[PDB]
């Protein structure tokens, strides 16, 4: 019988090799993941389509900004197949009120806080 | 002496960048064609649709007749454009 | 070529953000600024809640952390407190 | 440019004849730039409906 | 001649299907994804421990709107001006 | 290392040796100077212009009119300047932004010609042996206008 | 005029015999016809390409059926670009 | 027959005048009129899609028969005008390759450029100087 | 259809814009009526709404007829020959006032398909393509496999 997937923890443990390649300290873990939808909910099941659409991942490539904690870890775990997550960046550290109508989300996972849209 | 494309046909193209790099300008001008490279000016249906056929390199099916329900659909007062 | 796109930092499609497509289209010859287009607008009032959901989500996790701290320092010196 | 109409449509619209040598040469190589030129798939002012093709010649 | 029995790709007796390069690059593309996407998700930021509990506050608050929502639904109200301005239907000049 | 020549010792294509970059930013500067002067001088009759408007990329003339699929809040008659410009082209040169061409580089006026609705288009839908038939008939609102000039600066 | 040819407004015949005679009044010598391109030359849609050629340099190029319809328009676009009423010349200000 | 319908002249010409212009009794007779006339409509509206992609085809084509001209492939020349930073889409690069063919032999030269950069940088892989061309002018 | 309907160009009746803008609508006929429900938004309208518009748009003469009618209507006339008949019938005054303003802004030219979103008067401006562009010429002129 098809069910669902247990993914052994052994999976979710980095290890130094894949720290270097993605680039990405064990220690100070990015707070914030930028999740997008590559792949249809369509022919997988209704409990990976019930987390999308909890994820709130309906419409695809569309980034969902979600918080890197056990239980949002947990269903991003149960639906990964279908998803790209990145961890958010802000080199210009949090927007605040003043900026948050000039924010952008590059496609680096950049949320620049200023987007004058001119030549550097 | 490099030419990203030959320049003996059609315009000379010369890219360039402003200095800002922010722009590319093409210089194009037209190439002439050489004097030298130039010649001194010389000085029954059947039947009837295998020479049309022959003549301009066609089959012999478009040369035959269409009928009154097509020749009478063909719009004589096409829409024209330029 | 979306993938050199995304390399250089770029939006993969050409018509997501960038200069092209989120500069004004036109204005009016005098020199004034024409009003925003609609799907300007709309972008960026998505781009405003995505922002505020980025402060919101920060801002709960950074209280969460310090609620916890807190409870395990009322521990640390509860526990102190009446061993003494 | 500054053609009038008439020349310019020939111009654009003109069959060109074009020379293949076939010595050597795989059959199915040439049978696919003939079939570029016949179809006048080798032109900007293509089209299905236009007739643009070309004369191919293979010695 | 060259008949696969009955129905292709259900049967016993399926046409063959092989995998080609594009397929094999397609699928190694996205297992590249998935294994990216299982490094970030093994470095979780807070603990079980730290976060439970961190949103109720909002979660409660979010299900009072839902409830105030769903018990807030009731006939609209009636004005006399939306029935007296039927009578304009016979209005008429002079 | 060497390689005696053979069929496979050698890449097929020719070798390509790109100009060294401190001649070829000279003559990038001489070629632009050129052009500039040209400019200045008024070397040119008709100027062309990718400009992107809406969300389509026109090529466009003086004199030239475009469709533009919606309403624009636009009263008729009024003047408009394009400033989504890719390219400017003339008989002997052209310039391409990256991707965008400057404000005072390049300047397309137009004007709003006329405000119109299209024509019905019909959207149907069916399918068979499902009683399933819809019938919709939708007029897109357009607005045509015309290209009145395409101005260049000296500002290369 | 928009859209308009020069020779389309103003009708002319001979418009060999009026280059012939500008380029007089202008001290040129008088234009060679030369046959640039042709294609198809013995088939019955042939291509002539013939430019004039003063003092071996090119003064213009028209294409035509034959090569004296060529000639004709060669010389025809001669009399525009020295009239200044080319295709692509400085659109009207307005 | 208290009520009866009288309109009935008018809801059929109403499917008859778009089927005027077929051929046979479909042109005549309602019973087969109204089945051409609405596989007509569905043809209608499922041919906007089918115009978009034989349009992208058709630039798609004419593009490479330019770039071909030019010495180019058709990638190529698309790639390589990215990479340029030149976003002109496939119609307006048709449009010049008809009407402004000195300028799309300077696209075409352009983008010979930049692959040819791009060639001489992955051949002396490393911390060269980046080609003229190939600098990618960033935004903010 | 498009190919059950008539198909144009896209044009203006005299260069529209080239010189200056001119209105193509010179007439406006509103057919109103006194009495009964169907025109109750056509006569707010011409209450309301007329002066205005006639006052913005000196350029059209506007002729509001109130006769008995079952159906008002307003009839507009362009500078091309083209009349434009619609039924204001049970239309409010938003409706009219919008019918109106698309009368006005809208020129005399048939609304049927347009085959090309563009019109272009001179298209290229280098030479349009032709098959001996991009091709170099030989010395002599001399065709290939022709001996001297
Ligand atoms: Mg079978």
């Amino acid at each position: 019988k098809f069910t669902r997937s247990r993914i052994p923890e052994k999976v979710f443990q980095a290890s130094p090799e894949d720290h270097e390649k993605y680039g990405g300290d064990p220690q100070n873990p990015h707070k914030l993941h930028i999740v997008t939808r590559i792949k249809s909910t369509r022919r997988r099941p209704y409990w990976e389509k019930d987390i999308i659409k909890m994820l709130g991942l309906e419409k695809a490539h569309t980034p969902q900004v979600h918080k890197n904690i056990p239980s949002v870890n947990a269903k991003l775990k149960v639906v990964k197949h279908l998803i790209r997550i990145k961890p958010l960046k802000l080199p210009q550290g949090l927007p605040a009120e003043e900026n948050m109508s000039n924010t952008c989300l590059k496609s680096t996972g950049e949320l620049v806080v200023q987007w004058h849209l001119k030549p550097v | 002496t490099y030419s990203p494309l030959p320049d003996d046909y059609n315009c000379n193209v010369e890219l360039a960048l402003t200095s800002d790099g922010r722009t590319i300008v093409c210089y194009h001008p037209s190439v002439d064609i050489p004097y030298e490279h130039t010649k001194p000016i010389p000085r029954e249906e059947g039947p009837m649709i295998e020479q049309l056929s022959k003549m301009f390199f066609t089959t012999k099916h478009r040369w035959y007749p269409h009928g009154r329900y097509h020749r009478c659909r063909k719009n004589l007062n096409p829409p024209k454009d330029r | 070529g979306g993938q050199w796109r995304l390399q250089q930092g770029l939006a993969a499609n050409p018509s997501g953000y960038g200069p092209l497509t989120e500069l004004p289209d036109w204005s009016y010859a005098d020199g004034r600024p024409a009003p925003p287009m609609k799907g300007q607008l709309r972008r960026k009032a998505e781009r405003e809640t995505f922002a505020r959901r980025v402060v919101l989500l920060s801002q709960e996790m950074d209280a969460g952390l310090q609620a916890w701290q807190l409870r395990q320092q009322k521990l640390q010196e509860e526990q102190r407190k009446q061993e003494n | 440019s500054s053609f009038s109409r008439a020349p310019q449509q020939w111009a654009t619209f003109a069959r060109i004849w074009y020379l293949l040598d076939g010595k050597m040469q795989p059959p199915g190589k040439l049978a696919a730039m003939a079939s570029i030129r016949l179809q006048g798939l080798h032109k900007p002012v293509y089209h299905a409906l236009s007739d643009c093709g070309d004369h191919v010649v293979i010695m | 001649r060259g008949r696969i029995p009955g129905r292709q790709w259900i049967g016993k007796h399926r046409r063959p299907r092989f995998v080609s390069l594009r397929a094999k690059q397609n699928m190694i593309r996205r297992l590249e994804i998935e294994a990216e996407n299982h490094y970030w998700l093994s470095m979780p930021y807070m603990t079980r421990e730290q976060e439970r509990g961190h949103a109720a506050v909002r979660r409660r608050e979010a299900f009072e709107a839902i409830k105030a929502a769903a018990t807030s639904k009731f006939p609209p109200h009636r004005f006399i001006a939306d029935q007296l301005d039927h009578l304009n239907v016979t209005k008429k000049w002079s | 290392g060497y390689v005696p020549k053979t069929s496979l010792s050698s890449p097929p294509w020719p070798e390509v040796v790109l100009p060294d970059p401190v001649e070829e930013t000279r003559h990038h500067a001489e070629v632009v100077k050129k052009v500039n002067e040209m400019i200045v001088t008024g070397q040119y009759g008709r100027l062309f212009a990718v400009v992107h408007f809406a969300s389509r990329q026109w090529k466009v003339t003086s004199e030239d009119l475009i469709l533009i699929g919606n309403e624009l809040d636009l009263a008729c008659g009024e003047r408009i300047r394009l400033e989504k410009v890719l390219l400017v082209g003339a008989d002997n040169f052209t310039l391409l932004g990256k991707p965008l061409l400057g404000k005072d580089l390049v300047r397309v006026e137009a004007t709003v010609i006329e405000k119109t609705e299209s024509w019905p288009r019909i959207i149907m839908r069916f399918r068979k042996r499902k009683n399933f038939k819809k019938k919709r008939i939708v007029t897109t609102p357009q607005t045509v206008l015309r290209i009145n000039s395409i101005e260049i600066a000296p500002c290369l | 005029m928009t859209g308009k040819e020069l020779f389309e407004m103003w009708k002319i015949i001979n418009p060999m015999g009026l280059l012939v005679e500008e380029l007089k009044k202008r001290n040129v010598s008088a234009p060679e016809s030369r046959l640039t391109r042709q294609s198809g030359g013995t088939t019955a849609l042939p291509l002539y390409f013939v430019g004039l050629y003063c003092d071996k340099k090119l003064i213009a190029e028209g294409p035509g059926e034959t090569v004296l319809v060529a000639e004709e328009e060669a010389a025809r676009v001669a009399l525009r670009k020295l009239y200044g009423f080319t295709e692509n010349r400085r659109p009207w200000n307005y | 027959l208290r009520n009866r319908v009288t309109d009935r002249y008018f809801r059929i010409q109403e499917v008859l005048k778009h089927a005027r212009h077929f051929r046979g009794r479909k042109n005549r007779c309602y019973r087969l009129a109204v089945r051409t006339v609405i596989r007509a409509f569905v043809k209608c509206t499922k041919a906007r899609y089918l115009k978009k992609k034989n349009m992208r085809t058709l630039w798609i084509n004419r593009i490479t028969a330019a770039s071909q001209e030019h010495g180019l492939k058709y990638p190529a020349l698309i790639g390589n005008l990215v990479k340029c930073q030149v976003e002109l889409n496939r119609k307006v690069l048709a449009d010049l390759a008809i009407y402004e063919p000195k300028t799309f032999k300077s696209l075409a030269a352009l983008a010979s450029r930049r692959r040819h950069e791009g060639f001489a940088a992955a051949l002396g892989d490393g911390k060269e100087p980046e080609g003229i061309f190939s600098r990618v002018v960033q935004y903010h | 259809t498009a190919r059950g309907t008539p198909s144009r160009f896209l044009a203006s009746v005299l260069h529209n814009g080239l010189g200056r803008y001119v209105q193509q609508l010179q007439r406006l006929s509103f057919s109103v009526s006194r009495d009964g429900a169907s025109s109750r938004g056509a006569r707010e309208f011409v209450e309301r709404e007329v002066i205005d518009f006639a006052r913005r748009n000196p350029g059209v003469v506007i002729y509001v007829n109130s006769r008995p009618c079952c159906v008002p209507r307003v009839v507009a006339e362009y500078l091309n020959g083209a009349v434009r008949e619609e039924s204001i019938h049970c239309k409010s005054v938003e409706e009219i006032s919008t019918l109106v303003q698309k009368l006005a802004d809208q020129s005399g030219l048939d609304v049927i398909r347009i085959r090309k979103p563009f019109h272009t008067d001179n298209p290229s401006i280098q030479g349009q393509w032709h098959p001996f562009t991009n091709k170099p010429t030989t010395f002599r002129g001399l065709r290939p496999r022709e001996v001297q």
